[PDB]
């Protein structure tokens, strides 16, 4: 049932967010009321959330393949569209695999801006 | 054969059209947002005017007092595809018929619909190339133009769209009385306690000279007209992107349609030309003859 | 596909394509150094300032003329376009190396300021009933010559 | 927007009109009547599923210890082959049905819909809507 729901809520979204994209490239973003700027950037999360990278393009792309377990899917949506991943910058869902995988992204971007950051502060 | 390619030539006329009407929409928002910029420069010239003319009055008794011209000068777009305010406006002034009523209707459109359900009760229209910006030239032509067409006129009533948001498009009125009566009215507010709202207003107008009230009185009016316009141009533009989305899905059911039809037909073509093929051989077939074998029977 | 019915915007993606689908009109096959390096410098934008009705004439003078070598101020030690042997030079080195990279700016600069200043310059001063028909006539040759 | 009372109507019976599986006569002709009534008026077109929930498996009524009818319950089923008789507008079965269908519109809108209209909290929103999907699966 839980899966169920999840994938019935993140349909929802997905059409509210293509809705919402028309309605701004019509009007504008800034016209948005507050509930629809935040389901559209969880829009934004779920659609750079749903790419992954493929194990046997380890090769070429450079980078490491994950394997989501149904479970780990079934929670990490859930949790996004709650709004617990509110704070998380949105480029730290795109090509990862599950939701630990968003969090050490994060992590790893804060820690670059912070360095470079500290970098420009010496010159 | 003809008929599939008939189909063909009548989906891409439909997607042609779709394609240029969906242009037209572009166009249409790009000056819609680009003369969106009026929405925070408005609500502010209009102040000193509503005094001036803002009185809550029924809607009988300053209709069936008057015996003299009623003027209207009614606003509507040059180009259709708006949508019902032109519509909405001419319902308002056939609720509005009187022995007195006398039209100066504003644009292509308003000139060629009252011209025709009244034309005992128009005189001409004026028409003004949206090239530029509305500006209070505009304006003082419309006013000079109206008081030539009535001068002893009892009223002068503007009617035109007001843009309240981008889906709503409400009809809005501005009354301009005769000099005289407004006087009549100034004086009244100036020295009796009611209308206490005014009661500053009419005594410093009172204190002033003549040429400079009707000069004060010509300047708002003309303030009025111009506000008249320019929110029936916004109204128009964005109550064109009403009528240009509906004329966008007509279309594509249009599309949809004949694509079906398409397939249908080529489908059935196909079949009856197999059948048709068949047919013919089957006939072929079945004339042949299988005649004597003359080969030894008994041999086996 | 947005501006059939309306005014264009002369943005730097259109004033590029522009050009590359008027280099696209050619009667014979073109030899790959000259296709190569006409497609190079429509790239980089050095046909900006070249009308698209001048596009052809432009093409057919960095083929078969040189303006550097007319005007003398060619500075290129090796890369010319007269030298029909750089095909296979371009096509081990891409025009995109250093090998290459610097002299073709070089010679594309320089030719296509040359342009600009004489040859464009009087196209756009014609003003005639022959001269008229001659430029016309020119440019439709240069259409059917590269 | 002019929502007239056709309207309203319209849309309850829409929305009850969605179904999984086959519901009993008794059950989907009282529900039937109750909105036919203007008994769903003042109830929410998302809201009214668990409406009928309520009113079907639940028995308000006798939750609250404010119940007056004496025979006619939901819980009874046997009551389905009475209704199937004469009428849901027979005097028999016509006055109890009313007095019923108040008392559990009255508790609905008191305690369910009350509360259902002041939820913000963003697990509550989540737990509400799961609610909503458990009961327009199961009548
Ligand atoms: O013969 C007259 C008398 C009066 N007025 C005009 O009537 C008005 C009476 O105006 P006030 O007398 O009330 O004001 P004020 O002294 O501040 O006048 P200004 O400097 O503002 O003008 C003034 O505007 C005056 O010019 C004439 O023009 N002619």
């Amino acid at each position: 049932v839980d899966h169920y729901n999840v994938a019935q809520d993140v349909v929802q979204m997905l059409t509210k967010y293509r809705e919402l994209q028309d309605i701004i490239a019509v009007l504008g973003i800034d016209e948005l009321s507050e509930e629809d700027k935040l389901i559209v950037d969880r829009a934004r999360k779920l659609v750079k959330f749903l790419s992954q990278p493929f194990q046997v393009a380890e090769v070429f792309t450079g980078m490491t393949g994950h394997y989501v377990q149904l479970d780990d899917t079934i929670d990490s949506f859930s949790g996004l569209l709650m709004g617990t991943y509110d704070q998380v910058p949105e480029m730290a869902f795109y090509m990862v695999g599950g939701i630990n995988s968003v969090l050490e992204k994060a992590k790893k971007m804060a820690e670059e801006a912070a360095e470079l950051e500290k970098m420009r502060r010496a010159r | 054969s003809g008929k599939l390619r008939l189909y063909k030539e009548k989906l891409e006329g439909y997607n042609r059209f779709y394609s240029i009407v969906k242009t037209i929409k572009m166009v249409t928002l790009a000056k819609y947002r680009a003369a969106q910029g009026r929405i925070r420069t408005r609500d502010f010239s209009l102040r000193y005017t509503e005094l001036a003319f803002s009185k809550p009055q029924a809607s009988r008794d300053a209709v069936v007092a008057a015996k003299n011209a009623l003027v209207y000068i009614p606003i509507t777009t040059n180009r259709g595809s708006c949508g019902a305010l032109n519509s909405n406006i001419v319902r308002c002034i056939d609720s509005v018929v009187s022995s007195k009523m006398v039209l100066m209707p504003v644009g292509k459109r308003g000139i060629d619909s009252f011209s025709k359900l009244y034309p005992d009760e128009f005189r001409y229209g004026i028409i003004n190339d949206m090239k530029e910006s509305m500006h209070f030239g505009y304006a003082t032509f419309v006013i000079e133009n109206a008081y030539e067409v009535s001068k002893d006129a009892d009223r002068y009533q503007v009617i035109f769209n007001r843009f309240v948001s981008a889906g709503v498009q409400r009809n809005a009125v501005y009354n301009i009385p005769s000099y005289e009566k407004w006087k009549e009215d100034l004086a009244d507010a100036a020295s009796s306690d009611n209308q206490k709202n005014r009661y500053l207003f009419a005594n410093a107008l009172q204190n002033e000279e003549e040429q400079l009230i009707r000069d004060f009185f010509d300047f708002h009016a003309a303030l009025a007209v111009l506000n008249a316009v320019g929110e029936n141009e916004l109204s128009e533009q964005a109550a064109r992107l009403v009528a240009v989305e509906g004329q966008l899905t007509n279309i594509s059911s249009l599309q949809q349609r004949t694509s079906s039809l398409y397939n249908k037909t080529r489908q059935f073509g196909i079949t009856a030309a197999l059948i048709e093929i068949l047919s013919a051989m089957s006939s072929l077939e079945g004339n042949a003859m299988k005649g004597v074998r003359r080969n030894k029977f008994w041999e086996g | 596909a947005d501006s059939v019915g309306g005014q264009q915007v002369q943005t730097i993606p259109m004033i590029r394509g522009a050009r590359f689908v008027a280099l696209f009109n050619q009667k014979q096959p073109s030899y790959f150094m000259n296709a190569i390096v006409s497609l190079y410098a429509c790239l980089n934008g050095y046909l900006d300032d070249v009308k698209v009705q001048y596009v052809k004439f432009y093409e057919y003078l960095l083929v078969h003329r040189d303006l550097g070598i007319m005007y003398g101020t060619a500075k290129n030690k090796f890369f010319y376009m007269y030298v029909q042997e750089l095909n296979y030079l371009i096509r081990f080195f891409t025009l995109n190396s250093p090998i290459l990279h610097g002299e073709l700016e070089e010679m594309l600069k320089q030719h296509t300021h040359l342009f600009l200043q004489h040859y464009q310059s009087k196209m756009n001063a014609i003003k005639s009933e022959k001269d008229v028909k001659a430029l016309k006539n020119l440019l439709y040759s240069c259409k059917r010559a590269v």
